[PDB]
RNA sequence: GUUCGCGAAGUAACCCUUCGUGGACAUUUGGUCAAUUUGAAACAAUACAGAGAUGAUCAGCAGUUCCCCUGCAUAAGGAUGAACCGUUUUACAAAGAGAUUUA
């Protein structure tokens, strides 16, 4: 309302000022039909996004909002959306309202509109599996995302906890030193989602650090779909979860058959 | 667009539609790179077509004069053997080729009654019809070929590939249903076991 | 049967309230999303004016195997997920019941082709067979470290101040806060309490939990909010000792609080999870200690 | 369409590929249209495909037959009086265009350019009459109800 | 719902039957009731002579 | 916006202008599709091998396979296109002897 339904949104990136659409020379040969680069070795191929969402800043009325868009602009997760209030897409981060509207829709497709998938990619990356509701964030990549900086091990946590906190509601969140890594959990799939592909390949610089210069150099975070968590201290909660999902759905479906009769 | 879709971005295809590899070549992409007669046949038309747009280029530039236009489209539609190369792939345009030669021959010496030998002479009409005929029988006959070779590219070849006996694997297939025919009366005597 | 094919199942609150949609039918449209293989794609929109297109991902065979609408995937009677119904079937006949689906492309056509009903879709779609369950789903409701030197931490942790109204603070210490019990619920149960509800717009306060030393923070802005915080809140505990703390109240849980006086920051709980464990175990002592 | 880097053009290189077994047809509609030699431009009626995949000549060339005849002769009568009296006459050079160079654009080349004079017979006025004026027009006598 | 069922109208260049591939799939067999292989009892004496 | 009316005012003298107000005319586009990394082309290069009968050296043509590639192809080629070359135990009884049990 204040932050969000008060002002419209804004343009984030001109459109002279996007990226070009061929990707950075890995080959020797541009190859048209797919947009790679052919006789090429090999390459990381993985870059920092030169762009970010400033979440309180950049959100606000959207076409979409009048016209009753259901589903988030992507780039503006991206920090990317050159339409600004212009775009067919919703330009905030999600709500209780907003996922209210998306509950008939969030079990085949994300809040992005796009189509998840039977079961998820190999390396666990990309949109999604609609067989399980998965809340749960993989954050890794932090070293080429912080540019090789030390900091702390738990510093490292204080930059994830800032970040996702302006992204939705957080059910929890785990960082592991040993591995180097972090577990973000929040309370709907929906920001999960959006909270996904907002923090892929970004960097955790803070500006007053003396590497914000060299942001872009590096490598860039992998935010990536987590795996079940294995310690039984998770498990039984994960029962005690479903058991209570279960006892608040049986009350919903004997009104069923108190209507059918 | 069809090129780089099968992968092949080390073969270039110029403006002028001649296609030259542009590296020396390992043998299995020389076996993946063999392009059809359908392609290179439609190739061969287009190379037969803008060589003729070409030159209403260059006299709508000011460059050719519209008696060298018309010269230089009866130098065109007389030498297209000569000029593209087009045979290779259909031979049987060798029939239009030497019809178009046999028109040269008539027109020319109508034409160059009282005349010395020289380049220009522009009735270029007898020979264009040669052409468009010609092009009209390959309509039919391309949009089969390349309607076939669109669709492998876009379903793949099928699974059900039934190999018609010929005559080189004749002595095979006599082989196959004779070792069948002994195999099951012999099975047929078999009391049981 | 290329000529001879099923009607689309497809869920009413899929259709919407409208009477006549208008459907488009593709004979081969795109392919399923579980057995990949192709079908006749349906796809339509609510009313004239919407602007989303709803399709159907996948075939009306895999959707009679498991008794789904193609759209959204949910069970034709009772409008609940796959795993959530195999689930509720489960605690009736006490057995696993369980679609299981292969991850092997021969193996995902194969399991397509075959006419059994996988799962609970032979409980679902014989209604004499569904509805007995929901009775017997109605009886159920009837029912209704030691090596670790720990010791740098804990000065930095209050734990022996209390929680009046006087002390004029941001921060706050809570423990006592359990495995269960997520980072969105202690924030919605304070802003309720301050009903400075949509917090997250003006940033008025800002919580840290790390749930493995069952121990958190929360940062307050503008230093007159804690003051309602404190004045907000009426239930108290006293330790024998003295030092009385005051308890948040998570439906059934119970979360003490003490003014921090400084920021506690991120790290002040732990720096290693091995770490953390034992400051939780710390605790434990302190709770019993303060009740008992 | 020039270069289709972008993602959105997935479904209009589609378009290209799939259009290619009608190229044939399209080879044929151009070529059957031709400007003949007494016309410096001709203006034809095009259908094409909206992602600019093939671009068909929707027209069939139409003459009348002695009205076609006769301005083949008057050409015919005007090269034999050209070749007879040319100091020199130079052939073009083939290819006409390098094939590295792309085919130069219609619009910020030639749409400019004032096109040349056409073949053309010189007439008679007192022989000739009934036909000059008429007679080297694209479709001669088209308006004349 | 009455649902009126229309059919679109296709691109003619772009590709008819999109999912349409050349793709091999192995069927499963529908064996419901078994079928009685009904031949006779057993002149079964034999010498080695086969 | 046009056209047919009706009304008011003004210029008029039943015409012109103005704005009030009935009509009539025209009536629901598009998307299976969002703009680079995370929903998927493939090559090449590096390392290690290195072409079926066999004693050696040469032609092949097939078959089977839930492998295909090039080709317009039901032609042909792809090393005879490749993969085959392993593992291997019960529909089992009838006769004739010495040790060990059983109760
Ligand atoms: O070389 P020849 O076989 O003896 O005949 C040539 C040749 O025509 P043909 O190859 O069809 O016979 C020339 O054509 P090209 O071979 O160079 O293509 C042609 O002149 P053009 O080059 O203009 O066609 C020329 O005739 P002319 O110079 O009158 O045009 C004609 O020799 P003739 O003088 O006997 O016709
Ligand atoms: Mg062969
Ligand atoms: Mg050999
Ligand atoms: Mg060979
Ligand atoms: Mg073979
Ligand atoms: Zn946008
Ligand atoms: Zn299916
Ligand atoms: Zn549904």
């Amino acid at each position: 309302m204040t932050s969000w339904r008060d002002k419209s949104a804004k343009v984030q990136v001109k459109e002279s000022e996007l990226p070009s659409s061929i990707p950075a020379q890995t080959g020797l040969t541009f190859n048209i039909w797919y947009n790679k680069w052919s006789q090429g070795f090999a390459g990381n191929t993985r870059f920092v996004s030169p762009f970010a969402l400033q979440p309180q800043l950049h959100s606000g009325k959207t076409r979409g909002d009048n016209d009753g868009q259901l589903f988030f602009c992507l780039f503006f997760a991206k920090g990317m959306c050159c339409l600004g209030p212009k775009c067919e897409y919703l330009h905030h981060i999600p709500d209780e309202e907003d996922i209210g509207k998306l509950a008939l829709r969030t079990e085949v497709l994300d809040c992005f509109g796009r189509e998840k998938f039977a079961d998820y990619r190999e390396d666990m990356g990309g949109i999604g599996s609609f067989r399980k509701k998965n809340k749960t964030l993989y954050v890794g990549g932090i070293d080429g995302a912080l540019n090789s900086k030390h900091l702390k091990p738990a510093q490292i946590e204080s930059r994830i906890r800032f970040v996702f906190s302006r992204l939705g509601d957080i059910d929890r969140i785990r960082y592991v030193e040993s591995k180097n890594c972090g577990f973000v959990k929040f309370k709907y799939q929906a920001n999960a989602e959006f909270a996904k592909e907002a923090m892929s390949n970004q960097t955790l610089l803070l500006p007053s650090d003396k590497e914000w210069d060299d942001r872009r150099e590096g490598t860039g975070l992998l935010v990536k779909w987590a795996n079940e968590d294995p310690d039984p201290a998770a498990q039984k909660r994960l029962q005690e979860e479903l058991k209570l999902e279960s006892l608040n759905m049986m009350v919903h479906l004997i009104n069923n058959n108190t209507n059918s009769a | 667009l069809l090129i780089h879709r099968k992968g092949l971005t080390y073969l270039h295809l110029d403006y002028n539609f001649n296609l030259k590899p542009t590296k020396t070549l390992t043998t299995k992409e020389r076996k993946k790179s063999r392009l059809g007669n359908s392609f290179h046949l439609m190739r061969e038309l287009l190379k037969m077509m803008k060589l003729i747009v070409d030159t209403h280029v260059q006299f709508r530039l000011g460059n050719v004069d519209a008696f060298q236009l018309a010269d230089g489209i009866h130098y065109i539609l007389n030498h297209i053997g000569q000029l593209t190369g087009i045979y290779r792939y259909k031979y049987k345009v060798m029939h239009q080729i030497r019809a178009c030669k046999d028109l040269k021959h008539i027109i020319y010496y109508k034409f160059n009654k009282n005349l010395g030998k020289g380049p220009g002479c522009g009735f270029w009409q007898p020979a264009w019809r040669v052409w468009l005929n010609f092009l009209r029988g390959t309509i039919p006959l391309l949009e089969r070929y390349i309607g076939n070779l669109i669709t492998r590219q876009f379903e793949g070849r099928s699974n059900e590939i039934v190999k018609t006996t010929t005559k080189q694997r004749l002595d095979a297939y006599y082989d196959l249903e004779l070792r069948n025919s002994v195999m099951d009366d012999i099975l047929e005597m078999m009391p049981e076991s | 049967d290329e000529i001879n094919e099923p009607p689309p199942n497809i869920c009413e609150q899929c259709l919407g309230d409208e009477a006549n949609i208008r459907m488009t039918k593709i004979p081969q449209g795109s392919e399923c999303k579980i057995c990949t293989l192709p079908f006749t794609l349906y796809h339509f929109k609510t009313s004239k004016r919407s602007n989303n297109i709803i399709k159907t991902l996948i075939c009306v065979r895999c959707a009679t195997q498991r008794n789904i609408c193609q759209c959204c995937m949910l069970d034709s009677r009772w409008h609940i997920p796959i795993q959530l119904r195999d689930h509720l079937i489960s605690l009736v006949n006490e057995e696993n019941v369980m679609t299981e689906e292969a991850k092997n492309d021969m193996m995902k056509r194969f399991l397509s082709l075959k006419n059994v009903k996988l799962g609970g879709a032979q409980i679902t779609s014989d209604p004499s067979e569904a509805d007995n369950i929901v009775d017997k789903l109605k009886n159920i409701l009837l029912r209704a470290y030691a090596s670790v030197d720990i010791s740098h931490i804990l000065k930095k942790l209050p734990l022996n101040e209390s929680f009046l109204k006087n002390p004029s603070t941001k921060s706050f210490f809570l423990y006592n806060i359990d495995a269960s019990i997520p980072e969105w619920k202690i924030t919605d149960t304070v802003s309720q309490l301050l009903g400075i509800k949509k917090w997250k717009d003006g940033n008025s306060l800002s919580l840290i939990v790390n749930h493995k030393a069952k121990c958190g923070g929360l940062r307050f802005q503008s230093s007159e909010l804690g003051e309602r915080f404190v004045s907000k809140i009426s239930e108290t505990l006293v330790t024998p000792k003295g030092l009385k703390r005051g308890v948040l109240l998570i439906d059934r849980f119970r979360i003490f609080i003490i003014p921090w006086s400084s920021g506690f920051s991120a790290a002040s709980f732990g720096t290693n999870t091995a770490e953390n464990i034992k400051l939780s175990l710390s605790l434990n002592k302190l709770i019993q200690l303060e009740l008992g | 369409h020039s270069d289709m880097a972008s993602k959105m053009y997935n479904t209009d290189k589609k378009a290209f590929l799939g259009a290619l077994k009608y190229l044939p047809h399209a080879i044929l509609k151009l070529l059957e249209n031709m400007p003949h030699p007494w016309e410096q431009a001709k203006e034809v009626k095009v259908l094409y495909h909206t992602s600019g995949a093939i671009t068909f000549v929707n027209e069939t060339p139409r003459v009348i037959e002695p009205v076609y005849t006769a301005q083949w002769s008057a050409t015919w009568i005007a090269m034999r009086r050209e070749k007879r009296d040319r100091t020199h006459f130079k052939r073009m050079r083939f290819p006409p265009f390098d094939d590295d160079e792309p085919p130069l654009s219609y619009e910020q080349h030639i749409e400019n350019i004032e096109p040349l004079d056409p073949i053309n017979l010189p007439l008679d006025s007192q022989d000739d009459e009934y036909v000059k004026d008429w007679l080297y027009d694209s479709r001669p006598l088209e308006e004349d109800s | 719902h009455h649902i009126e069922v229309v059919s679109k109208q296709m691109d003619p260049l772009l590709p008819r039957f999109v999912g349409k591939k050349a793709r091999k799939v192995v069927a499963p067999t529908e064996n419901d009731e078994v079928v009685p292989v009904l031949h006779m009892d057993g002149g079964e004496a034999d010498p080695n002579e086969w």
